RNA sequence: UCGAUGUCGGCUCGUCGCAUCCUGGGGCUGAAGAAGGUCCCAAGGGUUGGGCUGUUCGCCCAUUAAAGCGGCACGCGAGCUGGGUUCAGAACGUCGUGAGACAGUUCGGUCUCUAUCCGCCACGGGCGCAGGAGGCUUGAGGGGGGCUCUUCCUAGUACGAGAGGACCGGAAGGGACGCACCUCUGGUUUCCCAGCUGUCCCUCCAGGGGCAUAAGCUGGGUAGCCAUGUGCGGAAGGGAUAACCGCUGAAAGCAUCUAAGCGGGAAGCCCGCCCCAAGAUGAGGCCUCCCACGGCGUCAAGCCGGUAAGGACCCGGGAAGACCACCCGGUGGAUGGGCCGGGGGUGUAAGCGCCGCGAGGCGUUGAGCCGACCGGUCCCAAUCGUCCGAGGUCUUGACC
RNA sequence: CGAAUGCCGGCAUGAGUAACGAUAAAGAGGGUGAGAAUCCCUCUCGCCGUAAGCCCAAGGGUUCCUACGCAAUGGUCGUCA
């Protein structure tokens, strides 16, 4: 499925030698998937069933191990991410909404003599007589909440299996928990 | 945290009692005095006039304030006040012995004199 | 102070569109539990009064 | 807020009167889980729980009323005193989805 | 100690520490006990360790 | 343009551009170092708080690497501002017999709710992508994001009189900024808890009650949301270049980086990172699954049951949310509420009980009452029902 | 006679978006009706109360009761006025 993912548990932090934060992820090996090839004409994905029982109720290295396992017969337990190395994570926004020129876009509003003056948040202006009507710059209320995001330099610590579990350094998953978290380790820097 | 006009004082007998912030050294955007910072300001008010006075340019490191700083020891530290030590540019304090107690901190980004006058540490 | 009102009548035609996107559809209903008629998808009626219950009257 | 209470109040009230009622889709579903707990109190009996009850609902007749009264039939379960049921009309001009909800017997 | 005095207590396997001028202090717990001790008469305070 | 285009400065939002302030790359010096100065190349990002002034501008304060010029009706009033000059007052000074008057000044002086279109931002409604299906990707193309200061070894070594102070090369810390996020920290927490006076009902007491905003008041307070706070990032590295520097060598049988031939070299360009994305009509890949129902004149590509392949409606629920669409549940259930166990919050209840005439105090009690947080169990309520939804277009060829 | 921001009168616009005339609130039960959130009785509750009090007059002027009844007025209803 080329990567390593799974989920949200939470965040405190406690201990080491100073004191760091960070996240538990839930993650087993949620199941092979076929494997990723441009192989004599276009090869992408195959399903030879040996699902769940629920799931028809809805019916070259990473990925490779993945042909490991995949092959084994469906999963393949998560914590390649071992002591402390770097993934990375995405997660699905948390659905703040429809909002303000404020949140939406850190913007100053409505200064004081009438910051108030039943007056306040409504960004300040669109555009110039002479260069004419509208950009497609000036963000608008844009939405956020649901916006898929993540990043980089994932330093993860440690891990234990009481259950497939994952313990990383600084959690800003994203998202809340129960909810749905990939990882990576990729273009690594701090490598 | 403290700039602008924040008013803090003293703990060392520089000769002050009192200065009003101006800036918060360390090069441009910066908005924040904090235990070891250095803030560019002044005389409110001196004692009489010991070597000081009254609204006289000076500047100094911060040492003890109500804004609650976070030690990497997961642990928390704040004072019912904000005051600090007056300096010759050269980071050294001009106030002969302290006062308040202060924050290991200005070991860290280097304080001495202070560090050792200090009534106490913490 | 009506500062921006329409400029230009509205096109008959558009206009209408406008309305156009607008759809009418009768409620899903489904017939009776016994009390043989047709009604609102999941409720006693003046036809009916139970459910498995007898809780209405006529 | 002032009002959610006010609400509570008369609605759980008139309720134990009747053990059934007419408000509308939501007024049933929370009226249901206050009435409830209310219920709930009713069963644990005693000066304490009554006190609340009353705390709230305000009058004997029906304060020890249900207390005593039904409190009883019900001292066993696990909560649901209450069941919801949606209504077949709606009130007009309006078009609001009444409801219909009692105590379970 | 005892929050200082602060017979209360409050916050982690950290709690946290307040204090005051003339190298002097207040070890500290919980908001009660804040805003009276920072305010007023140590020995009047009751709640806590000291009126006990 | 006078059936009218609202003239300053500010605001907020900005967007170019280069003559580039700061940045990097350069060649040059009357350049050793170092730092300066001369110009060429490059706009990446970045380009601070006050102060007085309706001001722009400006002078000054303290920073900084920097504290850039200029465009867009000196951008922005269907977005504020409205200080001002520039409505009658009125005032002086000042002209004028006067009357009024002055780009001299001075005090005050009603900037208007409902966006049609195009346009921008968002969210779905079609219809298509010619079997009918649910789930998985590829991305041409597009968008975000690109800075910086200091500290240190290399060195106090190259240079050096000396005070100084390196390329080259590598550690760390921080600034401002962006993505995201509650643990920790802090703000919240309209009823969760707790103390309170004044009042009317409560049956007298106590023990409550509404009102005292739309919580009367105070002292505190999860969960979510959210900084002042947690993790993080702006990079490596590769490919073509700017300036600029070389080699190889003509035409000038002697030189030349040079038209042809090859390389050296930029915070830049292309790629790389991350974020969309085939409605990119060139509708893409892949897998999984469903098989040719009907009877009507035909290139019957038109009308009927269908296949739960599947999905949909209704219902039940979500940090999913204006609607909508999105996602997970639909009693072979845990989905919602209830209950329950837990935390977490208030701070020891209602009663009797004891010490003091009273006030109360201490006890029984860390009690009592508990909103979302973690997780049980079918107490209650997601019953039962309905719709629609395929069949595999025409021609060439390659194979069995 | 397009054609005089024309006069007269119809008739469409935005548009099924804007508004319901004080954020002093409602809710339940039964009653009557062809049909009632919008009428009647009734029990929870909220708001006045120096008024949202009753009174004298000014002005209006049958608006009042009682049985009937609702087409329009009543900015929804409406068997209530």
């Amino acid at each position: 499925v080329q990567g390593f993912a799974g989920y949200k548990a939470g965040m405190t932090p406690r201990e080491g030698m100073e004191t760091v934060p960070v996240t538990v992820i839930e993650t087993p090996p949620m199941r092979a998937v076929a494997l990723r090839a441009y192989e004599q004409r276009p090869l992408t994905e195959v399903w030879t069933d040996e699902f769940h029982s629920e799931l028809d109720r809805t019916l070259s290295d990473r990925l490779d191990h993945a042909l490991d396992i995949v092959e084994d017969g469906g999963e393949h337990a998560m914590n390649i991410f071992r002591a402390g190395e770097y993934a990375d994570v995405a997660g699905v926004t948390k659905g703040k909404g429809t909002q303000g020129p404020v949140k939406r876009w850190g913007v100053q509003k409505r200064k004081g003599k009438h910051a108030r003056q039943g007056w306040r948040r409504r960004i300040g202006n669109l555009g110039p007589w002479n260069p004419s009507r509208v950009r497609s710059t000036v963000p608008q209320q844009g939405q956020t909440g649901y916006h898929q995001r993540t990043e980089l330099n994932k330093r993860l610590i440690d891990i234990g299996e009481g259950g497939p579990y994952t313990l990383v350094k600084g959690s800003v998953p994203g998202p809340d928990k129960r909810l749905v978290p990939f990882f990576r380790a990729v273009r690594p820097n701090d490598q | 945290m403290i700039q602008q006009e924040s008013r803090l004082k003293v703990a060392d007998n520089s000769g002050a009692r009192e200065v009003l912030v101006i800036k918060v050294l360390g090069g441009s955007g910066r908005r924040y005095a904090n235990i070891g910072d250095v803030v560019v300001a002044t005389v409110k008010d001196a004692t009489p006039g010991g070597v000081v006075k009254k609204g006289q340019v000076v500047k100094a490191v911060v040492v003890r304030t109500k804004r609650g700083v976070r030690r990497p020891d997961g642990s928390y530290i704040r004072f019912d006040e904000n005051a600090c030590v007056i300096i010759r540019d050269d980071k050294s304090p001009r106030g002969t012995r302290i006062f308040g107690p202060v924050a290991r901190e200005l070991r860290d980004k280097d304080f001495m004199k202070i560090i050792s006058l200090a009534p106490e540490v913490i | 102070a009506k500062h921006p009102v329409p400029k230009k009548k509205t096109s008959k035609s558009k206009r209408d569109m406008r309305r156009s996107h607008h759809a009418l559809t009768a409620p899903n209903l489904t017939e009776c539990p016994q009390c043989h008629g047709k009604k609102l998808s999941h409720h006693i009626c003046p036809n009916c009064g139970y459910y498995d219950g007898r809780q209405v009257l006529a | 807020s002032s009002h959610r209470l006010a609400l509570y109040r008369n609605q759980a009230k008139s309720l134990l009167t009747h053990g059934r009622i007419t408000t509308t889709v939501p007024k049933a579903k929370e009226l249901r889980g206050f009435v409830d707990h209310l219920i709930h109190l009713a069963k644990r009996g005693d000066l304490h729980a009554r006190r609340l009850v009353l705390r709230d609902l305000q009058d004997v007749k029906l304060v020890r009323k249900l207390f005593d009264e039904i409190a009883p039939r019900y001292r066993d379960r696990q909560g649901g005193y209450t069941r919801v049921l949606k209504l077949a009309e709606r009130r007009r001009g309006d078009g609001a989805p009444l409801a219909l909800v009692e105590l379970v017997e | 100690r005892e929050c200082d005095y602060c017979g209360t207590d409050i916050e982690p396997g950290t709690g946290t520490m307040f204090v005051h001028k003339d190298g002097a202090t207040t070890h500290f717990c919980s908001s009660k006990c804040e805003n009276n001790a920072d305010l007023r008469e140590a020995r009047n305070l009751e709640w806590t360790d000291t009126a006990r």
